[PDB]
């Protein structure tokens, strides 16, 4: 995968937490509506800052849910956690335009990557 | 029939709680926010529509208070029959080649119809009686501070269909704000009244529409809203004494003392308004 | 003019086409000396029949106002020839004008005429040949590469072919281009002019060898015939048949067309016209080609690996999202967005994939479940991506086009 | 109606907000912006036609005050007015000659006309009336910052046309721009006025236009604009005393540097006016 796991740009390492998390709740809960994509992509773009620390609420839950099971994949997920969250001192409270794209990218390198056996 | 004969402006606060104000047509059915700020918006098409019920619900078809039949009516019939009403023959395309029936043809409209009265309405349709402009407008609604919007699940008993996979048998969702606080701005202008006659009894009753509102509004996915205050401000001749911008400044709203992070109550504001130039008239207690 | 007398000469030894009717210096088309010389000349035809759009009666040659005569000498002494010349010159001409006989066409503003130095079938070849409504068996062989010999040896390749490009003013003539070439090297030019132009056709009913009317028409404001450019009619037709580069006004022409493009519901077309269509990615191609030396594929290149490339595909697939949401749309991003994203990606493409996002979930909802496959694709593309370019140049702003049309394209193919 | 005997020019600003500056008409109907920045623009013949409607209003048509460019008219017919007013009839359609009173019916349509008198016209069209050029320019304005224009999905509860072919809701759009601030230029110059007659009251009229324009100009689409700033620069003599660019030195827009994110009110700048070469005197108006 074409993901640069040492860039350390926030926007991007935002987008892969993003990632991270939507893969999370999809393990965790088979057969659902629809993804965290979805309800909240626009939301966290708009502003990091405010949903973000809702967001790392149902993370823990939904890794409580399975760890509990045979499945203790889930133990992978949280160490990543760790590391991304690592690199990062502040949420932001605004992005430009320019940095929203950047975060989609990040998003889409994670997300092939998590997909990889 | 008599017009009015000085300019206005106005601002209308309102909230909400646990509540969808409008929703989104494309984004699910998500609320209207600010895709950079995170500010909740309003349609005014909204608030236009409110306005229709309640004056067709308080006034019930009296004469030269009729609504358009707004919902779910061939708006062309009325068109023509403008037409036959004025004795004119109905023209798809384009309004008579003569002046005053050409002009009557909707003169007869704003006669029957209180909404084309106020708002006006495009009348070049497939079939043909003008243009009208509208006294009244107003802006979109802006919230004073960042929204949060939420998302539910439901069960359900039963099923719709034929489902016959054969319990809890059906998920469902709500998309609700916990608390909100909005604001508007409108305006009425006089040239274009002395066009169609909006008068004087026309502007207590849209008075009256604004102060009782969402009373009759109540619906399931509605929550709990309701209206705050309002000011008008009325200059002393045909054409104001000074410019909009500056009135609307006057009207300052912030945090009361105990600000104690998230807000969820009307009290957790404090609202101002300052005083205007001589040529204004300030009247808040509406 | 040598040509026109020496054709003249030529037939007017023959039954047809030549008629016996018709101070003293040198005759400047014979080079004799001591001859009469011709204070006027003959009349040439205008109108519909003659010289399209002129007066009535044209002349070449001709001194009515004082700024234009010079050294002291009156009316057409500015320029001596014969009587008997002048009459001959203008008679061929005239014969030449005739529609009746199969050697005029017209392009744009201008109408153009042609013959052989001798007796030759190359004259029927060309009328058509050149702009299509044996028939294109040569076609295909000039566009492969083998010579003409090959299809019909008969062919005296070492024949001389002229061509001659006219347009009006007022009652006054002009002269846009002239050329002289042999037949051997002449439709060699041509057959190279195709190879460049191919390019897979969007529908089955399109021309495959497209006319250059055609093409010209493409350019034009509304689609008129009129409108079109009259520098860039004379610069496409002598870039043709000399072989040189393309002139550099025509690129940024044709991303101006497809800026200025939106659907015309009011020409009522079962189908909302596509900006980017056959004619138009074709001219893209050949541009890219002679000026720019790049290579450009026929087909959809699925290892091209190029950024400018590679977001025109990206944007094929986005749209295609959009259109299947909501069948019989009102309008698209085609139609407002694809001006900007060309030229300046980094402040649109963020929120165009934002949007994205709404037409795959509400195609998740529904039955037909492959939003799925569209979402993969998207994936394999921009995992190829570091980062999107805040601008890009016009050569780079070509290829964009060209990488949509081959995607847009592959998805027609399944449906 | 004496002309005027100094050198000006001036420079405008003014805001937007929720709403659509000016329709382009190939772009569906998005705002007008510049494709390689994302700069907004907007039209001097937008603003020339709001003068002309202000002036409309305000005047009432008044001797000297009428205006040409006038909403449906055939042109041709005052041409032959201003020659039958002049006592004379017209040449055919090429007309590459004065008319046979160039005085008469030029002084004729500048006279009783105020926006000829002010900008100009084209007017060898196939009855000639001659041809002027006006005293009065102004260029493109351009936004300081690039823009985000944004749409909006909207519903409608009736149909217009018989033709139902299902009684049904219908769907539609909208096209907005957050806010944004503009900047626009202009110039003035005595000579020409002396070819028509341009005078000091006309300049205060101008002024006066300039302010309050917008004021009269709600409708649905526009949302909320207004003017913000206006200053005026004035030589003391015939011709100039300082190039033009120079002079637009002198003001100058940044940020207030306590603002961050997107801006949202006229509060997120700061606007700065040096000092004038000797030549010149500075004013401002609003």
């Amino acid at each position: 995968v074409s993901l640069d796991p040492a860039r350390t740009d926030r926007p991007y390492l935002l987008g892969r937490l993003f990632a991270v998390l939507e893969k999370a709740q999809e393990d965790a809960v088979p057969g659902a509506n629809a993804t965290i994509k979805d309800r909240y992509l626009a939301s966290a773009s708009a502003n990091p800052g405010q949903v973000f620390h809702m967001l790392l609420k149902n993370a823990s839950n939904h890794t409580a849910k399975l760890r509990k099971d045979p499945e203790r994949k889930a133990i992978h997920y949280e160490i990543m956690m760790q590391e991304i969250i690592d690199n990062i001192s502040d949420f932001p409270v605004t992005m430009s335009s320019d940095e929203q794209g950047l975060f989609m990218i990040g998003y889409y390198h994670q997300r092939k990557a998590l997909f990889t056996k | 029939m008599t017009a009015i004969a000085n300019r206005y402006e106005f601002v209308l606060l309102f909230d909400v709680e646990n509540g969808n104000p409008n929703g989104d047509p494309d984004a699910g059915n998500m609320p209207r926010i600010d895709p950079e700020t995170g500010h909740g918006l309003v349609t005014d098409v909204c608030l236009k529509r409110k306005i229709r019920n309640h004056v067709a619900l308080t006034k019930e078809g009296a004469e030269r208070f009729n609504i358009y039949i707004q919902e779910k009516a061939i708006l062309n019939e009325t068109h023509e029959r403008a037409y036959t009403a004025c004795d004119l023959k109905p023209e798809p395309k384009k309004l008579p080649k003569k002046v005053e029936d050409a002009k009557r043809v909707t003169d007869w409209m704003c006669t029957n119809f209180y909404d084309i009265r106020t708002f006006g309405a495009v009348m070049t349709t497939e079939v043909n009686c003008g243009q009208v402009r509208g006294p009244v407008q107003m802006a979109f609604a802006r919230s004073v501070e960042p929204v949060v919007p939420q998302e539910v699940s439901i069960t359900r008993m039963a099923v719709t269909t034929k489902a016959e996979a054969e319990d809890n048998r059906t998920m469902g969702r709500k998309h609700i704000v916990p608390y909100g606080l909005y604001v508007a701005h409108g305006f009425i202008s006089a040239p274009l009244a002395e066009k169609t006659g909006f008068s004087d009894e026309d502007l207590t009753l849209f008075w009256d529409a604004l102060v009782n509102m969402f009373e009759h509004d109540r619906s399931a996915a509605r929550g709990l809203m309701s209206s705050r205050k309002l000011i008008v401000f009325k200059h002393q001749n045909r054409l104001g004494n000074a410019p909009a911008h500056k009135l609307f400044d006057l009207v300052k709203v912030s945090r009361a003392e105990g600000s104690s992070g998230p807000a969820r109550s009307f009290a957790d504001y404090a609202v101002t308004v300052g005083q205007a130039p001589e040529g204004v008239e300030v009247k808040e207690m509406l | 003019l040598q040509a026109l007398h020496g054709y003249y000469q030529r037939m007017s030894a023959d039954p047809d086409a030549g008629m016996p009717p018709y101070l003293c210096g040198q005759c400047l088309i014979t080079g004799e000396r001591q001859k009469p010389i011709a204070q006027l000349h003959p009349s040439i035809k205008g109108g519909r029949d003659g010289v399209r759009g002129a007066q009535a009666v044209a002349s070449i040659v001709s001194f009515n106002n004082t700024a234009f005569e010079s050294y002291g000498k009156e009316q057409s002494i500015n320029a001596p020839v014969s009587q008997e010349a002048a009459f001959s010159y203008v008679t061929a001409l005239n014969y030449l004008l005739n529609p009746s006989n199969r050697q005029k066409v017209t392009i744009a503003d201008a109408t153009v005429v042609f013959w052989a130095e001798r007796s030759s079938p190359a004259e029927d070849i060309f009328a058509g040949m050149f702009d299509p409504p044996r028939m294109h068996d040569l076609l295909v062989a000039i566009r492969s590469g083998k010579r003409a010999t090959d299809i019909m040896p008969d062919m005296d390749e070492s024949v001389r072919f002229h061509v001659l490009g006219l347009s009006p003013n007022a009652a006054r003539l002009s002269v846009r281009f002239w050329e002289v070439d042999t037949v051997g090297h002449m439709l060699d030019k041509v057959g190279r002019h195709y190879r460049e132009l191919e390019i897979i056709p969007q529908f089955n009913n399109e021309q495959e060898f497209p006319s250059l009317s055609t093409l010209l028409r493409q350019t034009a404001v509304l689609n008129k015939t009129e409108n079109i450019s009259p520098v860039l009619a004379g610069g496409l037709f002598r870039a043709m048949l000399t072989g040189g580069p393309y002139p550099q006004s025509l690129l940024p022409a044709v991303l101006g067309r497809i800026r200025a493009e939106h659907a015309r519901p009011e020409d009522k077309s079962r189908y909302r016209l596509e900006v980017v269509t056959y004619y138009r990615a074709a001219l893209i191609k050949a541009y890219l080609i002679r000026n720019r030396k790049l290579e450009v594929p026929v087909s959809l290149d699925p290892a091209r690996t190029d950024r400018p490339y590679l977001l025109g595909r990206l944007f094929a697939v986005l749209e295609k999202a959009q259109e299947d949401a909501v069948p019989g749309a009102n309008a698209t991003i085609k139609d407002r967005y694809l001006a900007s994203a060309s030229a300046n990606p980094g402040q649109v493409f963020h929120m165009l994939l934002k949007n994205a996002s709404n037409h795959t979930a509400k195609l998740r909802k529904d039955p037909e479940r492959k939003a799925i496959h569209y979402e993969i694709m998207m994936q394999e593309i921009i995992d190829n991506i570091s980062d999107f370019p805040v601008t890009m140049s016009s050569d780079e702003q070509g290829l964009f086009m060209i990488g949509y049309y081959h995607q847009r394209k592959a998805l027609f193919t399944k449906k």
